[PDB]
């Protein structure tokens, strides 16, 4: 018909992109980082344990002050802990017990939840009365919500299982922009440090970078074999690490449209559940399904330490804004903080 | 980039044999269980066959049990389906699918058009 | 540190109050059974209780049945959430499309071998049983056509027939049950079990069956905890 | 029971002798003088003559030697015969142990000793296993379980029972081991100076060996109640269980101790007198063995019902699996054959010896069996331990 | 509860044994 | 049918093909320089004294 060409021409565009992409690759970080000494042995110990949840904990996030963090479990409770004192501050009940994502506003005034109910709930913590109450209930998606992130106290970027991410305005309560283009479910999304662009992984072995200001798609990085479970930008904002269900994490640099390193080991056989860089970006923590999360080296690709402690698969992995501590949550209803 | 191409197939008469090939490039072929489904004109996708990573565990749909053979060549990273004794109601598009997760004994691949790890397919028909 | 003593102490009253509420509602959380209800499609899953919740109660026991009819077809991602559910209710329509039975069998196998839905039992409802009491008598889509192994199948000796039921029907329905029992027993059965049933025209019996199977699952889990079976 | 009686009888005989023997006129003939070697008072007899004096009536077995006498002769010098260093000889061989009691007492001693070694070994090993089991339970991640919270209490009760039995046995040994050099020596030993410790040990032993049965019953009730209900329990009711385990024996032990202190105050409370009076302490044992055996036969019925439903691939394999587990439970309803009918009363001889042997063996090894079956062969605890060891291996 | 009965029998045995010993200590001494 | 979808896919695909794709060596050299330029402030690579850290 009149579309066969589309393929022929689209496939030759892809071939040209790969060919031009190949000409850029002439070296790898493995040789460049040989001169720099390896990180060495890292012995992280659980400083705190937060045993307050009933069911498995499936999401978590850190506050901008790196002191109190919210966690979501499928028991229908959203708990705002206090890492320093391990004292709960707010135990918000939820309507839908099947929560899959959570977020804490940068200003610390609002919290975000969402899950299989295809609805993103936004709760206000600084209410005049003094009790946490529902503030907004965004509902414009068809599939489930996998991850939501606050840009400010007015707009929020939410991924969905319908293969479309959305930019919602809390003040109005409707989608401002829709970042369509993905084929499979969108599992995780990360915002850039400057809150101008963000990346999102999907269940088609593809990570797409968008621009909230413009609302279009600018790059598409491929190279994983299966669906991507989590991603996050490098602290500098010019690179991001994505872990897949192939027990492999990869680092991509947006400026060169390509992958830079792969952290794969023979012993590890299960997919990655979460990934997060350190404050300086040297380390790359990544949760696994082996009930333990490894501490990879961003330039050596060698396990510089393994953080076990959990007896079930780890679902959330966060690093404080100042990098002092690291929080890990698992399907065992426990949060461990590793300083 | 996971890429699943299909070679072979096309048109035939009642009872012919075609060796359809599925070539994979972008994943470790040996670590994935690979299925192969068919979609008739006007109906949804129906699973037609599968094969394990090693090639020992083989399962067949009841409709074409004992008329089709399926095998995998890990060394050549290919999946070979020998189709025999064709039948008039075998006219459809055959899609080579790959199970989504490595080292897994179950997968969900006969979904709608929305399935990234499936080949573009080929329309093969059988008539007079 | 004068203000520290009178501020941090006030920060423990809130913690104690939250602990009290969590302890209070843990009881209600642990005593209510959760049940996922999924089906291939056009099975009539609304006939059990009668888009996301259906709370019911039998013999002073609460059941929360969660439907998932407002999602898409790719269950390989959102199905991992229902791993702690007590039992996955799977309603298969025994009745174009394709061998809907083959698709149901494939979905059941995938659920049985998911590596996450491993400790979760599966109640199975072969719905539309009476619906195929006429197809076999006609032969429009006779089972043997879609299942060569059916042409040599023998009805089980212990298979209780429905009073006044064409053997052919009884035979086809027991053959399907088998396809499912074989699929379920091929893998390890030391951590979860499959409970097959035939849906009837009355809903007062389905709820009782679900309650009985949930009690059986709980008892088996308790026995396994003590290493008795 | 007879040491106090023999002591009092000897003192009564002695002072009665000093009374009557004092009123003995001194004969003018050559009669050997008044002699009394703290054994028997006899009238003075002329020198070169022997007196056939009735043997002392304070002997424990005097009630069978009424027609026996003792022949003691004093010679020409008015003095009796002298032994190796002057020990007189008394012809008391006819009022002493008959030829048949010594050997039989030897066999009884041998049996008692054998039984002692048998259960002391069992208790020792049970304590050794239980200490490790308790450490594992209270030092790992499985401790935050209601079921394990009851196994820990059961192990603690077993350890307490074993330790108290071992301490009471040692106290009895020590008390019945020191020699008796003087009359004052036996007075202090028969006094209450050392009695307080033995009484306290006996009370502790009874409390421990009653609390063991109460925790067996508690665990049986918890298992039975955990299977009847359909959904998981709302609350653990652990407050009730600790109360019926560590506190119910109290209302059955304190009454027994007080009543013994009032009426039946023997040298040490280890001796069981007033057969129709010790039931106040065996009542919980009988109650805690019938209502945990009825549930046993009910748990077995449920287990067999859950077995003849599916799993037909292993034809005839039901018997093997309905056994190992059917044995994993007698950890409680054990010692029922020789406990429902044969009691302390109307049970003697070979039957009584066999009953004591059986139970004791079973009770001494029950702690070790329970520890092995619930802290060493438990799949969960093994796995958790293997994972922990593997994690620590890299360090 | 056979531990209590066995202990009560042992105590009676020990008491008897020692009675014979008192008697014996008294036979010579 | 799928003509519109294919056209949209091709139109989107022409993007991501005209960008200043820099050389790999510099794209990684700059990243390495940044990673070692904030090593002192990073509190995970170099453990801080127990007094400094608030979690112990
Ligand atoms: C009544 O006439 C007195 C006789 C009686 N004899 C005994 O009690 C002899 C047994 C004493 C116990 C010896 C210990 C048991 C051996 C095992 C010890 C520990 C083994 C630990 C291995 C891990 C009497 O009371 O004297």
């Amino acid at each position: 018909s009149e579309l066969d060409q589309l393929r022929q021409e689209a496939e030759q565009l892809k071939n040209q992109i790969r060919d031009a992409r190949k000409a850029c690759a002439d070296a790898t970080l493995s040789q460049i980082t040989n001169n720099i000494d390896p990180v060495g042995r890292i012995q992280m110990r659980t400083r705190r344990t937060l045993r307050g949840h009933l069911a498995k904990i499936y999401a978590m996030h850190w506050g901008t002050d790196s002191r109190l963090l919210v966690s979501a479990s499928q028991d229908g409770k959203l708990i705002i802990w206090d890492s320093y004192t391990t004292n709960k501050v707010h135990a918000i009940p939820l309507r839908s017990s099947w929560v899959m994502t959570c977020a804490y506003a940068p200003s610390g005034n609002y919290v975000a939840c969402g899950g299989l109910d295809n609805i993103c709930s936004i709760y206000n913590l600084k209410t005049r009365e003094g009790n946490v109450r529902v503030s907004r209930e965004l509902a414009g998606h068809t599939g489930y919500l996998s991850c939501c992130r606050f840009l400010d106290d007015n707009q929020i970027v939410t991924s969905s299982g319908d293969t479309t991410c959305a930019l919602w305005d809390i003040e109005t309560g409707q989608q401002t922009t829709t970042f369509t283009g993905h084929t499979g479910d969108v599992m995780s999304l990360s915002l850039a440090p400057d809150t101008r662009l963000f990346v999102s992984g999907a269940c088609d072995a593809s990570a797409k970078l968008w621009d909230v200001r413009e609302g279009m798609c600018r790059q598409t990085f491929t190279g994983h074999e299966s669906d991507i479970n989590a991603i996050c930008f490098f602290p500098n904002g010019n690179a991001f690490a994505t872990g897949s269900d192939d027990a492999t994490c990869r680092l991509f640099d947006l400026r060169a449209d390509q992958e830079l390193m792969t952290y794969s080991h023979d012993n590890i056989i299960c997919g990655i559940t979460s990934v997060s860089f350190s404050k300086s970006g040297r380390l790359l923590l990544a949760g696994y399904d082996d009930f333990n999360c490894n501490v990879w080296d961003a330039l050596k690709a060698d396990r510089a330490g393994v953080l076990a402690g959990h007896d079930n698969r780890v679902s959330c992995l966060g690093v404080t804004d100042d990098g002092m501590a690291v929080a890990t949550g698992s399907w065992d209803s426990f949060l461990k903080i590793w300083n | 980039q996971v890429q699943l191409q299909e070679s072979g197939g096309g048109l035939v008469q009642p009872g012919g044999s075609l060796r359809l090939s599925c070539a994979a490039s972008g994943f470790t072929f040996s670590n994935y269980k690979m299925n192969w489904v068919r979609q008739a004109p006007g109906k949804g996708l129906e699973w037609v066959s599968d094969i394990s990573q090693s090639g020992a565990s083989i399962s067949y749909t009841g409709s074409v049990k004992g008329r089709f053979t399926i095998s995998r060549d890990n060394a050549k990273n290919t999946l070979y389906l020998q189709m025999n004794s064709l039948k008039p109601e075998d006219t459809a598009v055959y899609y080579c699918a790959r199970c989504p997760a490595p080292f897994t004994r179950d997968c969900f691949d006969v979904t709608s058009t929305t399935y990234a790890y499936r080949g573009q397919g080929t329309q093969v028909t059988v008539s007079s | 540190t004068e203000d520290q003593r009178n501020e941090e102490k006030a920060q423990r009253e809130a913690n104690k109050k939250i602990e009290k509420q969590l302890q209070k509602d843990k009881q209600v959380y642990r005593a209510t059974h959760r049940l996922l209800l999924l089906g291939a499609g056009e099975s009539g899953k609304n006939t059990i209780v009668k888009i996301f919740e259906t709370k019911f109660q039998v013999d002073k026991v609460n059941f929360h049945m969660f439907d998932v009819g407002a999602q898409r077809d790719e269950r390989r991602k959102w199905i991992q959430c229902f791993n702690d559910v007590t039992a996955i209710i799977f309603v298969v329509a025994s009745s174009n499309q394709t061998n809907r039975l083959q698709a149901a069998l494939k979905l059941f196998d995938s659920i049985w071998n998911n590596k996450w839905l491993r400790d979760t039992s599966v109640i199975l409802f072969l719905n539309k049983q009476d619906l195929l009491a006429e197809k076999v008598l006609a032969g429009k889509s006779k089972i043997e056509d879609y299942f060569p192994e059916f042409a040599r199948y023998t009805t089980p000796e212990d298979a209780t027939p429905e009073p006044g039921e064409d053997p052919r029907v009884t035979r086809a329905k027991y053959f399907i049950r088998d396809e499912f029992l074989r699929i379920s027993t091929a893998s390890g059965d030391g951590r979860h079990y499959c409970y097959p049933h035939f849906t009837c025209a009355v809903d007062t019996e389905n709820i009782r069956r679900v309650f009985n199977d949930c009690r059986d699952i709980i008892q088996r889990m308790h026995l396994r905890q003590y290493e008795l079976l | 029971q007879v040491m106090d009686f023999l002591f009092e009888k000897w003192k009564l005989y002695g002072d009665q002798c000093h009374h009557n023997l004092s009123l003995l006129p001194p004969p003018t003939e050559l009669v050997c003088n008044r002699t009394f070697d703290k054994y028997s008072c006899w009238p003075d007899t002329p020198a070169n003559t022997t007196a056939n004096i009735s043997c002392p009536w304070y002997l424990p077995w005097h009630h069978k030697v009424q027609h026996r006498f003792v022949f003691k002769r004093c010679g020409p010098d008015g003095q009796w015969v002298r032994g190796p260093r002057g020990q007189p000889w008394r012809d008391a061989s006819q009022c002493q142990m008959d030829g048949e009691e010594i050997e039989v007492q030897k066999e009884v001693a041998k049996m008692y000793s054998s039984f002692q070694v048998m259960y002391t070994v069992g208790y020792s090993l049970s304590l050794g296993a239980l200490l490790l089991a308790l450490a594992i339970l209270g030092g790992l991640s499985k401790l935050h379980c209601t079921r394990n919270a009851i196994h820990a209490n059961l192990f603690a009760s077993f350890v307490l029972k074993a330790s108290s039995v071992l301490v009471i046995d040692g106290l009895l040994r020590t008390r019945y081991s020191q020699k008796i050099g003087d009359d004052l020596s036996v007075s202090t030993w028969l006094s209450d100076g050392a009695v307080a410790g033995c009484r306290v040990a006996a009370v502790f032993m009874q409390y421990g060996i009653v609390a063991n049965y109460c925790w067996l019953l508690v665990e049986g009730l918890y298992l039975h109640n955990l299977l009847g209900l359909a959904t998981l329990p709302e609350r653990s009711f652990f407050s009730l269980y600790l109360g019926i385990g560590w506190g119910a024996p109290m209302l059955f032990v304190v009454p027994w101790a007080v009543v013994k202190c009032l009426f039946e105050n023997v040298q040490c409370w280890t001796s069981n007198d007033n057969m129709g009076f010790w039931w106040i302490l065996r009542f919980p044992v009988f109650l805690a063995i019938l209502i945990n055996f009825f549930i046993f036969v009910r748990i077995v019925q449920l287990l067999v019902a859950k077995l003849r439903a599916r799993q037909m691939h292993h034809t005839d394999y039901k018997f093997r699996l309905a056994k190992s587990t059917l044995t994993l439970i007698p950890l409680l309803g054990v010692h029922e054959v020789v406990f429902a009918f044969v009691t302390d009363e109307h049970a003697q001889g070979t039957l009584r010896s066999a009953k004591l042997f059986f139970d004791l063996f079973l009770s001494s090894f029950q702690g070790l069996l329970v520890a092995v079956l619930y802290c060493f062969l438990n799949k969960e605890v093994q796995s958790e331990l293997r994972r922990r060891w593997h994690r620590w291996r890299l360090g | 509860h056979s531990q209590g009965t066995f202990t009560s029998d042992k105590s009676e045995y020990l008491d008897s044994e020692r009675a014979r010993d008192f008697v014996a200590w008294l036979e010579a001494g | 049918a799928s003509i519109a979808q294919a056209r949209k896919l091709v139109e989107q695909l022409k993007m991501e093909a005209n960008i200043d794709r820099i050389k790999v060596s510099k794209a990684a050299a700059d990243l390495m320089a940044y990673c070692e330029a904030h090593a002192k402030e990073d509190p995970l690579l170099t453990p801080v004294p127990a007094s400094e850290n608030p979690f112990r």
